[PDB]
């Protein structure tokens, strides 16, 4: 009884929210990967002169 | 062992 | 027909033992790291049998040619390696028996005994204990030419005033220390081990576990039977010729070198009896 | 009575979730090139753990790291020269999580003893001693992360989360609403929000300042073991026992892409991202890790070499190396 | 945290004397210990160093053979056996703690000092300061430079230059370790910089407490050669 | 080598001294016997802790016949058992303790569920686990005096209809013993060590010592590779 009212209030707080389309979300998800693609040592192998994990 | 002994 | 079959048996035992010891040594060197004590013991045993199997073609040459046409340095080194590593092999087998005896009958002391460091210390003590006879074989071993027979022999030179006495004394010391003490220790250790395992609730809990216990018992019986059947005849034969009676018969010479071949055959069978039957070496190999 | 009203609210929420899905992430991301085969080699191999590694955490200077073992040891590793910086003995050996401070001063640890221990590294005495103990949870402490020097968020097995105050010793905010054991915790990059995954197959977004839930994500069929934000602070990836990873988004309030493969039936222990967010690394129970393409769902790489279950997986801040900790007592550094 | 050493006094020329330092308030077993001597009119000078656990022991080139260092971790006591000391060994002796790991700050705490009064090297990196006395006023920015005989930059990226302030009538203390990091308890007025050959120490908004003698130090290789000392005056 | 600087050599020396202290602590951590103490508080477990001695895990350290036992009591957990039962893979033995005299007592919840059947389903869920396939279980049937004073009033047929014997003490106790021993599916590698509590000095500790002795003998036979 008391738990169900809390669940109804939580779903009312969850429903009153602003949402966007998945296309703009996909664009803003790809933009962070395409903008910072040069700063990822895991994506592209760094030469051994700049690598601190030398053999 | 056995071979390296005095056997006649 | 007899020398061809005898040298063929020697060739078979030599090749089988060298390939066996080489495969076991290679697996311990690279496939399985020496973190346990058991693998350390198997390593030292494989090394001892690999250095004992080396002596065999020289004995074959001495049997067939009846002469030693090599130098004195080779005589001294082959004698020292043969005696040294034969005692090292027998003492390694005896320490493995004592180690498994302590492992089964004294489990609380096994925690304070089955350390790799302690195992290494014990193995260095075994090699040092063998080194006394090794240095004795380096000092006393040598080559002497016999004029009347016009043949050269490689043997342990003793002073000839009391050659038969000091030779008999050395043979009794070698026989007692290398045979009577290791056999009695292996019988007492494995007998008390099996008697202890019969009082284990886990082993008698189920039929399949009882079968596994039966397999362990069979393995123990096989190892002890091979050790007795291989070492007992040549030791008794040498003792009888040393004291009871002196003779020189063709058939007796063939039987003598056949018992020597059996003694080395035990060393050739040791890799199959000890490495290729441990349930942990199988899982390391697979 | 109000169960029908709650069902109507769930109807409205999932109708809005259906209305917001006018496209597909797999369709829009067709114009990007694939990553190909990522080949990574073990640069360093850390040795000296005699127990099952359960957690690690990188340092803020991308060189030091912390490691948690089950012999009662927290070891601070110098990842460049393989040295052991500190070896902290633990009062309780049953430790399931560990964290490192963004200032480099404190180390958290927690586990089945239900106490979050905070250790000070920069003491004048010269040894690392116990500074604080937070004994406020009645369930097993599964994860803990440092918002700040004086703040820590903890997740526990009593279906609650907590925002603490370190210098006082009492919790400042109690997060309730989970019906399952909260297993993993991940902070946002701006340290304003966090998201928690529990055994009720749902991930809840919480608020640090307000102290109440904002979004709830479903879709999993089993228990959630791992969670990690995408580095922009807007999306996050979850790992389950259903051998699938899932990419959830906070603004769209729905899942984006499912990371699965047919012969993999084993669960996920730890997920992480790279610095750019293009590669998603996930350690599984099949003794391996896998580098998935986070935009194409392709299995771009396989990290093999561990003899037991890979428990913890960490990617450093500048994105250089990847540390993998497993139950075979070896930490392996890949690059 | 305190290091109190004793055992000094008037020594007959050609005799022997043992010193003892009582350490209390910190973990003694994890610290490597140093000995620094100081002439009554000249600069500081390194004597010896024992590591944590008595593993690695270094001596200086002018005291090797005569002196003997030893430590006792349950008693928390550092000893110094001196034998056949000459007329040069009359000096003020200091005991230093040091810990070495990534991010450590060695040479942080210094002993109170004991006195010793007797009744009276081309491979080493020579550290030389450009001046000896600089008249300063409170409230200005004062920079003091230095010169080294060898490039102290190492391939890992560090630079082993340490700075020290010895106030008159007090023990010296650490100011800047590795030339870019401030020690704990030091204000933001002190700042250090260098090029691997020429080093600078700048002091913005100087106060009257900051008067004293400034010593530099190289730590690239043993033995440890110390600077001449730049004394400030009001 | 000579490539390292003056501070990095001391850092390597500190790392070697740390690794030496780590292996010296690991030998002592490996030379001790861990015992996972399961069961329920209604069955009676703290009295067994007190007999063996004389906030999520209670750690009890005790030494008997030069063997160090660390007993881990996990009864204070209020969560799902699955997410922390994988931590106890390397434990030597489970000690599982249930009461006989709770054969007819109903549980605290409103549902009509027997405490003995809840103990048997708990033993079936713990014994048939993938982490504890080679882990021995030591069963303690507690409260024998109360069970003996109570079985003369109430029959055993109210629990389960399978029992067809008399209402005596020893036959019913042996039948409850074999009903607990029938739940073992993995009868090959696992053995159940059932022992009625003696409530006497150096009896239960002696039985646990003999059980740990048998497990250390089996572990030594596995370490030799003879088994
Ligand atoms: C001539 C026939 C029998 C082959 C002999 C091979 C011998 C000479 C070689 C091959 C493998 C070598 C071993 C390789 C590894 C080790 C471990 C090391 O810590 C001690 C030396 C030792 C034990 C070597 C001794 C010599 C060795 C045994
Ligand atoms: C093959 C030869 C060389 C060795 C044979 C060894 C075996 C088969 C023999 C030798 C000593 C014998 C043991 C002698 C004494 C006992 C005690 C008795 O209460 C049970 C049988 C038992 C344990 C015997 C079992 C068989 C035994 C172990
Ligand atoms: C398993 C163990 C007991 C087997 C032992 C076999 C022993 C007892 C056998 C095998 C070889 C045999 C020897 C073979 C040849 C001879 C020469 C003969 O003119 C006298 C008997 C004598 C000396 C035999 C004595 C007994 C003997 C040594
Ligand atoms: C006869 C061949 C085998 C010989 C084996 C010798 C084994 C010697 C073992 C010595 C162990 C000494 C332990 C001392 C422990 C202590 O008191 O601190
Ligand atoms: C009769 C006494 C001498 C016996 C000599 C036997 C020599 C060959 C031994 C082969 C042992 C094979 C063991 C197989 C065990 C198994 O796999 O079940």
């Amino acid at each position: 009884i008391a738990q169900a009212r809390k669940l109804v209030e939580q779903l009312k707080m969850e429903a009153n929210i602003d949402r966007i389309k998945v296309s703009k979300a996909a664009a803003d998800l790809m933009a962070y990967c395409e903008a910072h693609a040069k700063e990822d040592p895991l994506l592209t192998p760094v030469p051994a002169s700049e690598n601190p994990f030398r053999e | 062992y056995g071979g390296f002994l005095r056997r006649i | 027909a007899i020398p061809v079959i005898i040298t063929a048996v020697y060739s078979v035992v030599f090749v089988v033992g060298l390939v066996g010891n080489s495969l076991v040594m290679f697996v311990i060197i690279r496939y399985t790291k020496m973190k346990t004590a058991t693998n350390i013991y198997i390593f030292n045993l494989a090394l001892a049998d690999a250095l004992v199997t080396t002596t065999m073609p020289f004995q074959s040459t001495v049997y067939l040619m009846n002469s030693w046409p090599f130098g004195d340095v080779l005589c001294k080194i082959v004698i020292s390696i043969d005696y040294y590593n034969m005692f090292t092999s027998i003492f390694t087998l005896t320490m493995m028996s004592v180690d498994r005896y302590i492992a089964v009958c004294h489990p609380v002391k096994a925690l304070d005994f089955r350390t790799p460091l302690k195992a290494k210390i014990i193995n260095i003590c075994i090699w040092l204990l063998s080194s006394s006879v090794g240095i004795s074989a380096i000092v006393l071993g040598g080559t002497k030419v016999r004029e009347d027979v016009d043949v050269i022999e490689c043997s342990l030179q003793f002073p000839d005033d009391d050659y038969s006495w000091w030779d008999l004394f050395m043979k009794i010391c070698v026989f007692i220390f290398a045979f009577v003490i290791p056999v009695l220790i292996i019988i007492v250790c494995y007998t008390l081990m099996i008697l202890r395992l019969k009082s284990v609730r886990l082993l008698s809990g189920s039929r399949e576990k009882d079968r596994n216990l039966r397999r362990i018992t069979r393995l123990v019986l096989v190892v002890v039977a091979v050790f007795v059947v291989c070492w007992t005849p040549i030791h008794i034969f040498i003792l009888v010729e040393a004291l009871g009676s002196t003779s020189h018969s063709t058939a007796a010479l063939s039987s003598y070198y056949f018992c020597i071949a059996l003694g080395y055959t035990n060393s050739s069978l040791n890799p199959i009896l000890y490495a290729f039957l441990d349930e942990n070496f199988k899982r390391c190999f697979r | 009575q109000l169960r029908q009203e709650a069902e109507q609210l769930k109807n409205q929420i999932r109708d809005a979730r259906k209305a917001c899905a006018d496209a597909t992430l797999s369709q829009i991301t067709n114009n990007i090139d694939p990553v190909g085969r990522i080949q990574m080699r073990t640069r360093r191999t850390l040795r000296g753990h005699l127990a099952k590694i359960y957690a690690m955490h990188w340092g803020t200077d991308s060189r030091l790291l912390v490691s948690a073992s089950q012999d009662g040891k927290l070891i601070i590793w110098d990842s460049y020269t393989t040295n052991k910086v500190h070896a902290i003995p633990l009062r309780s050996s049953w430790v399931m999580t560990c964290a490192y401070a963004p200032s480099g001063n404190y180390v958290a640890c927690g586990g089945l003893d239900n106490i979050c221990s905070i250790y000070n590294l920069k003491t004048r005495e010269g040894n690392v001693r116990v500074s604080r103990e937070l004994a406020g949870h009645t369930g097993y402490l599964s994860c803990c992360r440092f918002l700040d020097d004086n703040q820590i968020v903890t997740s526990s097995g009593d279906t609650t989360c907590a925002l603490w105050d370190i210098e006082t010793g009492q919790q400042t905010t109690t997060f309730t609403g989970h019906t399952g054991d909260v297993m993993s915790l991940s902070l946002a990059p701006d340290t304003r929000l966090f998201v928690s995954g529990a055994c009720d197959a749902s991930a809840k977004l919480w608020d640090v300042r307000e102290g109440m839930c904002r979004q709830t994500f479903t879709g999993h069929e089993s228990d959630i073991n791992a969670i990690c934000f995408f580095p922009n602070g807007n999306a996050f990836a979850t790992g389950s026992d259903d051998a699938t990873c899932r990419l959830f988004d906070l603004r769209a309030d729905q899942e984006l892409m499912t990371y699965s493969h047919d012969n993999i039936i084993c669960g996920i222990t730890s997920v992480s991202f790279s610095k750019s967010g293009r590669l998603l690394l996930a350690g599984y129970d099949d003794f391996n890790c896998n580098v998935w393409d986070a935009l194409k769902a392709d299995r771009a790489g396989v990290l093999a070499g561990h003899d037991n279950r890979v428990s913890c997986l960490g990617v450093t801040d500048d994105g250089m190396a990847v540390a993998t900790g497993s139950w075979d007592s070896f930490l392996k550094i890949w690059n | 945290v305190q290091l109190v050493e004793s055992g000094g006094g008037l020594v007959q020329p050609g005799g022997s004397r043992k010193l003892s330092c009582s350490a209390s308030g910190f973990a003694f077993s994890s610290f490597g210990m140093h000995w620094v001597r100081q002439a009554p009119e000249k600069g500081l000078e390194w004597v010896a160093y024992i590591s944590s656990g008595s593993g690695t022991i270094y001596y200086a080139d002018t005291v090797k053979g005569r002196f003997t260092i030893s430590r006792d971790d349950p008693k928390n006591t550092l000893f110094l056996q001196m034998t056949s000391l000459r007329s040069e060994d009359t000096a003020m002796y200091y005991c230093v703690r040091s810990i070495y790991y990534y991010g450590s700050s060695p040479f942080d705490f210094w002993g109170q000092g004991t006195t010793l009064t007797v009744s009276a090297g081309s491979a080493d990196i020579v550290m030389t300061q450009a001046t000896s006395s600089v008249p300063v006023t409170p409230g200005e920015s004062v920079s003091i430079s230095c010169r080294s005989s060898k490039s102290l930059l190492h391939s890992n990226g560090n630079t082993y230059l340490y700075w020290f302030l010895q106030r008159p009538g007090q023990s010296p203390q650490l100011l800047i370790y590795r030339m870019s990091n401030l020690a704990s308890g030091v204000p933001d007025r002190f700042s250090g910089s260098g090029s691997g050959t020429a080093f600078t120490l700048t002091i913005s908004r100087l106060e009257a407490e900051d008067v004293g003698v400034y010593y530099c130090m190289q730590h690239l290789e043993y033995p440890l050669t110390f600077g001449a000392g730049t004394k400030l005056e009001l | 080598g000579c490539t390292l600087s003056a501070e990095d050599k001391a850092a390597v020396e500190r790392s070697k001294m740390i690794d030496r202290n780590l292996r010296e602590d690991g030998e002592k951590a490996a030379r001790e016997v861990k015992l996972l103490l399961l069961g329920a508080g209604e069955s009676g477990k703290s009295t067994i802790v007190k007999q063996m001695k004389i906030t999520g895990i209670v750690e009890t350290h005790f030494t008997f016949k030069d063997l160090h036992f660390k007993m881990f009591d996990v009864g204070a957990q209020r969560s799902e058992r699955k997410k922390w039962i994988h931590c106890f893979e390397g434990v030597t033995a489970i000690i599982f303790c249930v009461a006989l005299s709770d054969y007819d007592l109903v549980l605290a919840e409103d549902e009509e569920m027997n405490r003995m059947h809840e103990s048997m389903k708990l033993f079936d869920s713990i014994c048939n686990n993938k982490w504890f396939t080679d882990t021995s279980i030591i069963l303690f049937l507690n409260k024998k005096d109360l069970f003996e004073e109570k079985i003369k009033k109430s029959p055993l047929t109210i629990c389960y209809p399978e029992y067809a014997g008399s209402n005596t003490y020893e036959e019913a106790a042996a039948y409850i013993q074999c009903q607990f021993e029938d739940l073992n599916k993995r009868k090959d590698t696992k053995e159940i060590y059932t022992h009625f509590t003696c409530s006497t000095d150096t009896k239960n500790v002696q039985f646990v010592f003999d059980a740990v002795t048998d497990v250390i003998i089996k572990n030594n036979l596995k370490d030799c590779g003879l088994f």
